[PDB]
């Protein structure tokens, strides 16, 4: 019979297990025999305290590097303010050692854990690329709890080297199965930020993870967007419990917060899943997340049923990760077919936006061609437009099956007159739908101001396959 | 930028 951890703070890890069902169902995976053995996770952050008493036993120098100082040792820079504690906190959520009398346990408490020190300095495109591309035939899973500023007015994403690192990782990483990039969706909720304006979370190559509070609510810091895939628990108000993990200076903290805690927990669950089937591709892993994540008792006013009967929210994606279900479904999972890409240039002429613009287009999704898609995965609306006040725009995309994705919600602080330059707004909400038929793009001015602009390009980019659907 | 999270 499985014996749960004895660590002194494990009883405070409410999000891992419990009789209440407000948890990630991680103990069910442990009891099936999956604790992370043989999986390698790397935290891309401000360093990792490799000698921490709850990390040393799982630390892997092969999963670590210091890009800021250009050396192998990712040890954080110690300061009075403890600025460089972030990476160590993330690491303990993935792989804090179990049954050692110290703090709590990681989700994958037998996985190997490393860290890339890359935020403690000027974070250039090159810095990001060397971090994302570190030892990609040794590291299985990368966890990143950082990104562009959450001020609610930034539109920014990976530059050329970092985007190349993403494509090299998913194509050749992990022996050709593809690096698994897990991303925290953002902390810009107070600024009404949109995580589709963050190219790292909005990328198809990252599993973007949002947060839920203990009582099942959308935290104050949460960003809503269509690119989010799933959710894990994190912090909320001061009556709700928080996340227990390893802290800087060999300490234990019960006060880790934000989406920064959600990505590592997801990374740990994904590590358990990879142990259950090491042959899973980067796309397999996203399919598993879509199929097994649980909406139940997550509160949101935007829950919608997509075309294949799955509930999806812009706050939560497909809902809470379910570790037990993930590892169970992984074991006999059949690899998905190669990824197809269908490019559809929509516009025949530029369109003035004015108060409201609706663009309708019926598509065949590359019917009769090798990139014919009947089973959608990600869909992108790559938009080029000008507008006088970007944050007044709301943008929606409706799939032929009737699923309305919010690509962009109003951003009150985004005063920019720079518009969008071929920005690839991404939605996960039509996963497994047939993309043949009428797509509708809606652009509206959400303010009373007499705003003006022009949509000059709308490329609908469909990814997916043409085989292997299950019943809705 | 790149902010911690
Ligand atoms: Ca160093
Ligand atoms: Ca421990
Ligand atoms: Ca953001
Ligand atoms: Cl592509
Ligand atoms: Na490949
Ligand atoms: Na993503
Ligand atoms: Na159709």
């Amino acid at each position: 019979v499985y014996q749960e951890p004895t660590d002194p703070k494990f009883p405070q890890q409410w999000y891992l297990s419990g009789v209440t069902q407000r948890d990630l169902n991680v103990k069910a995976a442990w009891a099936q025999g999956y604790t992370g053995h043989g999986i390698v996770v790397s935290i891309l952050d401000d360093g990792i305290e490799k000698n921490h008493p709850d990390l040393a036993g799982n630390y892997d120098p092969g999963a670590s590097f210091d890009v800021n100082d250009q050396d192998p040792d990712p040890q954080p820079r110690y300061t009075q303010m403890n600025d460089n504690r972030h990476g160590t906190r993330c690491a303990g959520e993935v792989a804090a050692v179990a049954n050692n009398g110290v703090c709590g346990v990681g989700v994958a408490y037998n996985a190997r854990i490393g860290g890339v020190r890359m935020l403690d300095g000027e974070v250039t495109d090159a810095v990001e690329a060397r971090s994302l591309g570190l030892n990609p035939n040794h590291i299985h899973i990368y966890s990143a709890s950082w990104g562009p500023e959450d001020d609610g007015k930034t539109v920014d994403g990976p530059a050329r080297l970092a985007e190349e690192a993403f494509f090299r990782g998913v194509s050749q990483g992990r022996g050709g199965l593809g690096s698994i990039f897990v991303w925290a969706s953002g902390n810009g909720g107070r600024e009404h930020d949109s995580c589709n304006c963050d190219g790292y979370t909005n990328s198809i190559y990252t599993l973007s993870i949002s947060s839920a509070t203990q009582f099942g609510n959308v935290p104050w810091y949460s960003e809503a967007c269509s690119s989010t895939l799933a959710t894990t628990y994190s912090s909320g108000n001061q009556n709700e419990k928080q996340i227990v993990t390893t802290d800087l200076r060999q300490k234990c903290t019960e006060s880790h917060t934000g989406t920064s805690a959600s990505a590592p927990l997801a990374a740990g669950i994904i590590a358990l899943t990879l142990e259950a089937n090491k042959n899973l591709t980067w796309r397999d892993m996203q399919h598993l997340v879509v199929q097994t994540s649980k909406p139940a008792h997550l509160n949101a006013n935007d829950w919608a049923t997509n075309g294949v009967g799955r509930k999806v929210s812009h706050s939560y994606g497909y809902g809470l990760l379910d570790a037990g279900a993930m590892v169970a479904l992984a074991q006999n999972w059949t690899t998905v077919a190669p990824q197809r890409k269908c490019i559809i240039d929509i516009l025949t002429e530029p369109k003035d936006i004015g108060k409201r613009l609706e663009v309708r287009k019926t598509v065949t999704a590359c019917l009769g061609e090798p990139n014919h898609i009947t089973r959608l995965e990600h869909a992108q609306a790559r938009l080029t437009l000008s507008y006088n006040r970007r944050g007044d725009l709301a943008i929606h995309l409706v799939s032929p099956m009737g699923t309305r994705s919010t690509l962009l919600a109003a951003r009150p602080h985004d005063y920019s007159a720079d518009g969008f330059n071929d920005w690839a707004f991404m939605t996960t909400h039509s996963w497994d739908e047939d993309p043949s038929g009428e797509w509708v793009l809606e652009i509206e001015n959400t303010s009373e101001a007499n705003n003006y602009g022009t949509l000059t390009k709308f490329t609908l980019v469909l990814y997916g396959t043409a085989s292997g659907s299950l019943v809705p | 930028x790149x902010v911690x999270g």
